[PDB]
């Protein structure tokens, strides 16, 4: 029954690796549309001067060509975005396109060359967007001033050293055609820099606080049981304190974002959690039977499942060590990191 | 037992099964009385069966009264885990129409205020939509009524005057929704099971006011509207889709090329009016006759046509990806357009002298400016 739907799921995700990058398979039978994704590993938070987005507009340029006409001219949208610690290629095609756009994806992602009229060109297109979620948006975007401060040389270097193989994550969710070296020779093409290590730069009128005890699928449940518990009870009690969430593929801990203003009815919350013994234990009951709906309900869109594969590394995990990770959660658990939130509110 | 099982194969396998039911309220929908009466009762028993039904295998459960091509429906949905993967089997359609006759009427008026409340801001939100108002204010009065478009949603007078005696005409709601006659609909096993052979007939409300202008006063938009003529289910489920696409979506838009010469463009076919519009944010004069004479002068060619045969083919694709999109479009198309296969060919064997009689069916009816 339930055991069986878990080895369902199971047997349709797979990853491994491909030249010298990997793929996230997860297959679907008679799906009418594949969703491919090549993730990036850099962000707003890996360079701090909008870089990260910057170079994502510069990689839609190779040779005068635009990736986005291309895909265009093939049926298919190109859908590109950067977060705080990845940069997203995203598009929706037939399986029967999936190999030769994504082989040209690639093309297009490990160029590494960029003329002065290209990169000038994109700045202006960036400030306007800059002159045109705010605070991390125009994080990602950086300033006019920032990007007016790195040339050809420094994007260059920057694109050789983050668009590798070897730090890039392909997604290939849906159909049931296999992604293989042989249809996708761009996988080994290599720079002479390996994975880069995971540099992060968190930069003053909110508070960061630390989800971390326990293994990395086991503080995405703490994060989101402790922030689902807060605002229930912010609810009730009709406060106004919203709860933001830093959950990032390339973190071991989570952590919670709260205004540096609303850290005082946060902190009473927290306090709050251990007051009803009972509130703890059935609202974990309550979560671990709503993630199961929700994961099964999510399955169906292509989207939805390349949100658990960023989220919880699905692939590298299987769906049978998510959920043993998910019912693995008590209040021993909860007041555990209760305790580390209130040391950390606390100074 | 059910007259028949049209059973159609080659469906995408979902984590789930659906069963819904579609009971047919053949009068349309302007011709209820008790309209928003209907909507604001369906909610509150939507709420209260939820939070009976929607427990395990029941991931969600469905109950609209909806609109299908100006014709009300109640529409009964049931999401749940298939029993092979499920620790408990799901109710039968007997024991959800027992839950609907056992809901509590205080359990109602308990979400009486609630619903009233969540109903009267969709009104509001819906109305309160300019790019969309130009639209709403041009279908009240090409059609001379306002069902079309204010009170598409319910009237605001009406339902915000309803009190909670309402909870009187609840078993005339109750029987219309389980006695009802209608077609059940099940996904399962990559198949979608159809009851009976039923194509809803289609209403589209004929233009009484030709040439409408809204000239409109308002301190800190221009909104057109087209109609076609003899038009057949290939053109409004297929064809005007890709028009629309061709015109005013689809990358380089031929509105979008026309008007970066001026240097925010938005187009939309409804269905259930018939209506296409044209929504555009002084500089507004030139761009009314740019537009129009644009329109008048429209030209095709069968290499871009082959590109919007391919988008719009996958823009249906991503709708039957969502498992609600493929139920949706299976109770709504007609005959063979229900099974998604059919659907796709039947958008691949488009050819472009289809576009040039939809193009002589087209004239204008409408301009609304703010
Ligand atoms: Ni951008």
């Amino acid at each position: 029954l339930n055991k069986s739907f878990v080895k369902k799921l199971d047997e349709s995700l797979n990853r491994k690796q491909v030249g010298s990058t990997n793929v996230t398979r997860y297959k679907i039978e008679d799906s009418y549309l594949v969703l491919a994704a090549v993730r990036v590993g850099i962000g707003g938070l890996t360079y701090h001067n909008g870089a990260a987005h910057f170079l994502e507009h510069l990689k839609f340029w190779r040779y005068g060509e635009n990736i986005y006409n291309l895909f265009f001219q093939r049926g298919a949208i190109l859908n590109a975005y950067t977060t705080l610690e990845f940069t997203d290629y995203v598009f929706l095609s037939k399986e029967e396109s999936i190999n030769e756009n994504l082989n040209l994806l690639l093309t297009f992602l490990y160029h590494h060359q960029y003329d002065e009229k290209t990169i000038s060109l994109e700045r202006n297109i960036i400030i306007n967007e800059i002159n045109g979620i705010e605070k991390e948006r125009h994080c990602i975007l950086g300033s006019a001033e920032s990007i007016s401060r790195m040339g050809r040389k420094e994007f260059e270097l920057i694109s050789q050293k983050y668009y590798t193989p070897e730090n890039t994550s392909i997604y290939v969710i849906g159909g049931n055609q296999d992604i293989d070296l042989f249809h996708i020779p761009t996988a080994v093409m290599t720079t002479q820099y390996g994975k880069p290590t995971h540099k992060v730069n968190v930069n003053k009128d909110m508070i960061l606080l630390p989800v971390e005890h326990g293994d990395y699928l086991k503080n995405r449940m703490i994060c989101h049981l402790i922030a689902d518990m807060i605002k229930h009870l912010a609810q009730q009690l009709e406060y106004d304190v919203s709860v933001g969430l830093f959950i990032s593929t390339n973190q071991h801990s989570c952590y919670l974002k709260v205004k540096k203003s609303d850290q005082k009815r946060f902190s009473s919350l927290i306090q709050q959690l251990s007051m009803d013994e009972h509130f703890i234990e059935t609202y974990i009951k309550d979560y671990q039977w709503r993630f199961m709906n929700e994961l099964v309900i999510n399955f169906n869109q292509l989207h939805n499942i390349y949100d658990y594969m960023t989220e919880y590394r699905l692939g590298e995990y299987t769906v049978a060590e998510l959920f043993g990770s998910l019912d693995s959660v008590d209040k021993l658990d909860i007041l555990a990191v209760r305790n580390e939130l209130i040391n950390q509110l606390t100074v | 037992q059910d007259p028949m099982d049209i059973k159609i194969n080659g469906i995408k396998k979902y984590t789930i099964h659906v069963l819904a039911k579609v009971s047919a309220s053949g009068m349309e929908f302007t011709q209820e009385k008790d309209f928003e009466h209907q909507l604001l009762l369906t909610d509150m028993l939507e709420t209260v069966i939820r939070k009976s039904v929607e427990v395990n295998p029941v991931l969600h459960f469905h109950l609209r009264k909806s609109i299908i091509m100006n014709h009300s429906y109640f529409i009964l949905g049931l999401n749940y885990i298939p029993p092979a993967f499920a620790t408990k089997n799901v109710k039968s359609i007997h024991e959800i129409y027992q839950a609907i006759q056992d809901v509590n009427d205080l359990q109602l008026l308990d979400e009486f205020e609630k619903s009233k409340e969540k109903l009267i801001n969709k009104i509001q939100q819906y109305k309160h939509s300019d790019s969309h108002s130009g639209s709403i204010r041009l279908k009240d009065r090409l059609f001379a009524d306002k069902k079309y478009g204010s009170d598409r949603l319910g009237n605001f007078e009406k339902m915000n005057k309803i009190t909670d005696n309402i909870i009187y005409a609840a078993p005339d709601m109750v029987n219309k929704i389980c006695e009802g006659d209608g077609l059940f609909y099940h996904i399962n096993d990559g198949a979608i099971h159809i009851s009976n052979i039923k194509d809803f007939n289609y209403y589209i409300p004929a233009v009484i006011n030709e040439g409408v202008e809204d000239i409109r006063t308002d301190f800190s938009i221009l909104t057109c509207a087209y109609t076609f003529e003899h038009v057949t289910d290939l053109e409004r489920e297929i064809l005007i889709p890709m028009f629309d696409g061709y015109i005013g979506k689809y990358g380089h838009s031929v509105l979008f090329k026309t008007l970066r010469l001026v240097d925010h463009i938005s187009s939309h076919y409804d269905q259930e009016s018939n209506l296409l519009f044209i929504t555009v944010l002084n500089q507004l004069s030139t761009i009314l006759t740019k537009i129009q004479h644009t329109i008048e002068s429209i030209e095709f060619d069968s290499v871009s046509f082959s590109l919007s045969k391919v988008m719009f083919e996958n823009e249906s694709r991503f709708r039957f990806e969502d498992i609600n999109g493929l139920l949706s479009h299976v109770i709504k198309q007609h005959g063979e357009y229900k099974n998604p296969e059919s659907f796709l060919k039947a958008i691949q064997n488009t050819d472009i002298a289809d576009f040039y009689r939809l193009k002589a069916n087209m004239r204008w009816v409408g301009t609304s400016i703010v």
